[PDB]
RNA sequence: CUUGAGUCUCGUAGAGGGGGGUAGAAUUCCAGGUGUAGCGGUGAAAUGCGUAGAGAUCUGGAGGAAUACCGGUGGCGAAGGCGGCCCCCUGGACGAAGACUGACGCUCAGGUGCGAAAGCGUGGGGAGCAAACAGGAUUAGAUACCCUGGUAGUCCACGCCGUAAACGAUGUCGACUUGGAGGUUGUGCCCUUGAGGCGUGGCUUCCGGAGCUAACGCGUUAAGUCGACCGCCUGGGGAGUAC
RNA sequence: AGGAUAAGUGCAUUAUGUUUAUGUGGUGAUUUGCCCUUCUGUAGCCA
């Protein structure tokens, strides 16, 4: 119908949960008659401060279209989700379906602000795999 | 109020260094310094001698109380100093010149003072 | 010269971009502080539009980590 | 407020008369404000009427030299 | 709120079927898809007097175009008033 | 120092008299204020309010005031081709036609006022501050509503003022 | 006559003269604000002097005894120089009032002010206290040059000629009392009403202030020909 | 008919309404670690708190109101009224082109409908502050002034007669009358050159002209020029009470 | 590594600029309140 633009960040110790939530999500959108118009990961960061303990937490932002009533169903789960800790959803009126340029600011977190380990493939694993999927 | 300057009378840990809290109002200074492991070495305030009315929270009395705090810390073996920063109140800038005069460096002069999100009610009886 | 808009420098003490969306952090900072905070716009003579907007916009981002909310975390 | 960086002609003792402008800007510049909802727009938000005081200062500046007391 | 194909079946079931939505009959109907609309918003809370002033807005300019349009041809009105219900 | 216009006819109405205090700042002087009203036998907006040490130089002060500034104005016959409520500063004085038949009728120093303004047949009733200072402007503001006659028929009327500058 | 209005497309500006709003009244005749300040042209000025050029004409053809009144900190020296004339009277030194209302006691003055300077400029002035003499002497110098417009002129000016507005209230204030046509010159802080004749343009400096009231001009030129057929038969050597 | 008003899609601003979601930090507390004597309050002050180890500080948990600075003279709601940020459900306003209807208009006795706040029934909830009540300080006292403990209250939601400074202070709504600029916003145009300028609308405010006031003040949002139609006043006190 | 527009080095107690007791009612300065004009006129009042 209309897009509401989703982000969303990820609990390190907790990211291996991901992966598979997100391709289920987009399974939930689409079988509802809306549309994925992004999921770009932006990798692990550094927070500005804790949230939820822990210093660092990594970055989804996925973009939705879809019926208005799940939406609201989706960013609620996330929020209250066992591994994303924090989600923000922003209006459809003087606003994009794609965003501004990250695009540097996710190779910059990807080459510096990574820890290398397996909750960082986990990163990888819910963005640059699918932008959309059924399950 | 001022920590024991003499040896072997209570625990020491002998770091070199330490960090120092500054809660600075209109009315007190509290200027305590701990260990960076997060544990008091000792500690003064600006009542310290008796400064009471405007005069407790004033840059000399702001100034005394960082003298009577930095000399203790010398038998703790402490030779550096660091100082966290909480509130625009006055003698926030007489404390930072009196603990660099005590003989310890003063480089990082990190402000870290609170936010309240005001949701208290002041006391009011009155008019204003 | 006609429909050379945003070739340069133009409006602004220091030249982002959006203020309504959050999602780069590095064309916001342009308009906040070093103590991680919001430029207060009395003083500065910020452009209206891109402040008014900035006001949700930065509360979103924070609510989220992106920036600093309160000084103590300066 | 002393601010973790350096003024301008810099030395040791960092101070916030030089490079501060945002903090405690409303959170203790207030004195015994309660819990209001619409009064701060004539008890507290006086951005207008200060304004003029400041426009006064420097309109005077120039009409000193008009009149040649310089 | 009112969207495209609540208004497109209006139009195709009231008034002329194209073209037009500002005719006495379906500017009536239109009106009574917001009325509806609010009753939708009104089956969640009831101390909603700040959009009461509008839902009384959308009744008060139906009695406005149900006058005139009686003054004009009574089989537009007694149609129209029965065909969107309202009222025991 | 100034143009002044003048009468060939005498009018010295004096309307008020006042004493200026300071009261502790040099004390109380002695000094008078004065209001004094100069017409032409058919009106002025000739009004003075002047001040000195004494009554006579204060008086004398104002009756000059009341001709400087100031110029003559004219009305043909005792009465004013208009019934206009003239109001000023919350001083509302009232006029209607009327006959020669009937001279003044008003009382105090209003009569006196009235008789070299030309709107005296015409007097009718005062209403709001009706104290000596504002009730005399009669002669200004009731001959800056003027109408005054110049036609020949009464259908022309209104055609002769339009051909004064046309 | 057009050479007036050959010289408006070739001055007229200050960029500006006070506040974002300006005088509202004299908007028309002039061009509004750029880039968060105000800003004035030349451009807006030369359609309004495309016929009110012609007021220059009216004071040139019964020109004897002409006023330069109202000084400023850059406006003196214009109000000196279009005054240069030996018809054409001028002060240096900010005006005051009761200099044309209260003038018996002016004359009076002026009577013991040319006596007083002939005795302080041959010498004749001395006392054995030296300070109270000096002090007179600048004082009565302040009067000289406060004065020096009246003060070697046969009585009260036939127009009354007004370079400022922006401090010299005073100025125009007396003019409407003693009821003596003015010649104004408003800037974009100023309304053109209330006043007999203008110049639209700037009240400072050069630009306004002589380049029309001078012989560079042809419509201060062509009334000064139509004195010398009324109260002379030659007189135009004594005025620009 | 359009010259009034109404309506569709498109776009845009905002704390309107109803219902969901969510983080950090001062006061406050507990615990353990470290650590010793004032801390608090204010005009200055004492009462208060504290050696049973207070104040402060590191780590980790408790909890509810509250949410800066952005935030402005902004904007929204019917007026009073609305303030952390976000979404769902939905209102009402602001702009623009395509398109339609075509006086469907104006006001409003009676009328029904409808609350800032506290008052107030029940449910939720309590860290701080507080009428009362105590005690201090002040003094002719001291109920005012000023503080300290401390309770209902504050704080949430609906509900009962809706109180007030319940306001464009200015009824309702509209037509007409030199502008410029501020705040801040649709959108055409710019070096988009800094809350800007010009083009054309927007509420909203400074400044001042024609006209108006007793004065402040108003002035294109009138307190001007007026329009229709309704409300209300006839010296004060005593009375917004009595009846 | 975006706590990095670095103060736009545009910044200054940052929006109540506040508080330590009071002392009755009226009262001074005038009996010519008068020294400007023809006709249409004036201050007790006139050409």
């Amino acid at each position: 119908m209309r897009h509401y633009e989703i982000v969303f960040m990820v609990h390190p110790d907790q990211s291996e949960q991901v992966p598979g939530m997100i391709e289920r999500y987009t399974a939930a959108i689409t079988g509802a008659e809306g549309k994925i118009h992004r999921l770009e990961d932006w990798g692990r960061r550094q927070l500005a401060y804790p949230i939820n303990k822990l210093h660092k937490a990594h970055y989804v932002l996925m973009n939705v279209e879809a019926p208005q009533e799940v939406i609201d169903e989706l960013e609620t789960t996330f929020r209250f989700n066992d591994a994303v800790i924090r989600s923000m959803v922003m209006r459809t009126k003087h606003a994009v379906t794609e965003a501004s340029p990250m695009v540097k600011a996710k190779d910059e977190r990807r080459e510096r602000r990574d820890d290398f380990a397996n909750e960082t493939a986990d990163d990888a694993e819910a963005g640059d795999s699918e932008e959309e999927e059924e399950e | 109020a001022k920590a024991p300057i003499r040896a072997r009378k209570r625990v020491r840990k002998q770091v070199s260094d330490g960090v120092a809290h500054i809660h600075a109002s209109f009315n007190n200074t509290i200027v305590t310094i701990t260990d960076r492991q997060g544990n008091a070495l000792g500690w003064a305030t600006a009542g310290g001698s008796g400064f009471r009315g405007s005069r407790k929270s004033t840059p000399f009395a702001a100034q005394v109380a960082a003298e009577r705090c930095a000399d203790a810390v010398k038998e703790y073996g402490i030779k550096n100093l660091e100082v966290m920063v909480k509130g625009p109140g006055p003698g926030r800038e007489s404390t930072i010149r009196a603990l660099n005069a005590a003989g310890f460096r003063i480089t990082n002069i990190t402000d870290v003072t609170p936010i309240p999100h005001n949701g208290c009610r002041p006391p009011k009886k009155r008019r204003v | 010269a006609r429909y050379f808009r945003r070739r340069k420098f133009c409006r602004f003490t220091a030249e982002g971009v959006q203020e309504i969306d959050y999602k780069d952090i590095a064309t916001l900072k342009n308009y906040i502080t070093e103590s991680g905070k919001i430029v207060p716009s009395r003083i500065t003579g910020t452009r209206a539009k891109y402040q008014r907007q900035l006001a949700r916009a930065i509360k979103r981002a924070r609510y989220l980590s992106l920036l600093p909310y309160t000084d103590r975390h300066q | 407020p002393v601010i973790k960086v350096r003024e301008n002609e810099p030395f040791d003792v960092a101070l916030r008369r030089f490079k501060r402008s945002c903090e405690k800007a409303g959170v203790l510049a207030e004195v015994r404000r309660r819990e209001f909802y619409e009064k701060p727009t004539t008890e507290r938000k006086r951005a207008k009427a200060s304004a003029v005081k400041r426009h006064a200062k420097k309109l005077a500046r120039e009409n000193a030299r008009r009149t040649r007391l310089y | 709120s009112l969207s495209t194909e609540a208004t497109a079946k209006i139009v195709s079931e009231f008034g002329r079927d194209a073209n037009d939505t500002g005719s006495t009959e379906v500017q009536v109907a239109l009106l009574t898809a917001q009325i509806n609309h609010l009753q939708g918003h009104f089956a969640e809370h009831k101390k909603d007097h700040h959009s009461r002033r509008g839902l009384l807005r959308m009744v008060s300019q139906r009695r406005k175009l149900l006058d005139y349009l009686k003054r004009k041809d009574v089989a537009r009105y007694t149609r129209l008033i029965e065909r969107l219900g309202l009222r025991r | 120092a100034h143009i002044e216009k003048q009468a060939g006819e005498l009018q010295e109405k004096l309307i008020a008299v006042n004493r200026v205090s300071k009261t502790v700042k040099g004390g109380r002087i002695f000094s008078f204020t004065a209001l004094t009203v100069v017409g032409d036998g058919n009106g002025r907006v000739g009004f003075g309010y002047g001040k000195a040490r004494e009554v006579p130089a204060a008086i004398q002060k104002a009756m000059e005031k009341a001709r400087r500034n100031m110029i003559n104005v004219a009305l043909n016959n005792g009465t004013l081709q208009h019934p206009v409520k003239g109001v000023h500063t919350g001083s509302r004085v009232f006029m209607q036609p009327a006959s020669e038949g009937t001279g003044i009728i008003a009382g105090g120093a209003m009569r006196a006022v009235l008789e070299v303004a030309g709107v005296h047949n015409v007097l009718a009733k005062a209403y709001g501050s009706t104290n000596p200072i504002n009730v005399v402007r009669a002669t200004i503001d009731g001959l800056e509503n003027m109408n005054s006659p110049e036609m020949v028929a009464a259908k022309r009327g209104k055609s002769v003022e339009e051909i004064l500058g046309k | 006559a057009t050479v007036s209005m050959r010289d408006m497309l070739k001055a007229g500006v200050h960029f500006g003269h006070q506040t974002r709003y300006w005088n509202p009244k004299m908007k028309p005749f002039i061009f509004g604000a750029r880039n968060k300040v105000h800003i004035i042209n030349l451009e807006k000025t030369v359609p309004m002097f495309n016929e009110a050029l012609a007021e220059l004409n009216k004071i040139a053809s019964r020109k004897g005894k002409i006023l330069f009144v109202g000084t400023k900190r850059a406006a003196s020296e214009a109000v000196k120089d279009a005054a240069l004339s030996c018809d054409q009277f001028f002060v240096n030194h900010r005006w005051l009032g009761g200099m044309l209302t209260n003038w018996k006691t002016v004359r009076q003055s002026i009577k013991r002010l040319k006596d007083l300077e002939t005795q302080s400029q041959d010498g004749t002035f001395d006392k054995l206290t030296k300070k109270e003499a000096l002090m007179r002497t600048r004082e009565l110098e302040k009067l000289e040059n406060s004065l020096g417009g009246i003060k070697d002129m046969g009585g009260l000016p036939d127009a009354l000629f007004v370079i400022d507005a922006d401090h010299e209230h005073i100025a125009i204030k007396e003019a409407n009392n003693l009821g003596i046509p003015v010649f104004a010159i408003v800037d974009t802080n100023s309304d053109p009403d209330g006043v007999d004749f203008v110049i639209p343009g700037n009240d400072d400096a050069i630009r306004a202030v002589t380049l029309y009231l001078g012989a560079v001009a042809a419509t201060v030129r062509e009334g000064r020909s139509q004195d010398l057929a009324s109260q002379a038969e030659e007189s135009f050597v004594e005025a620009e």
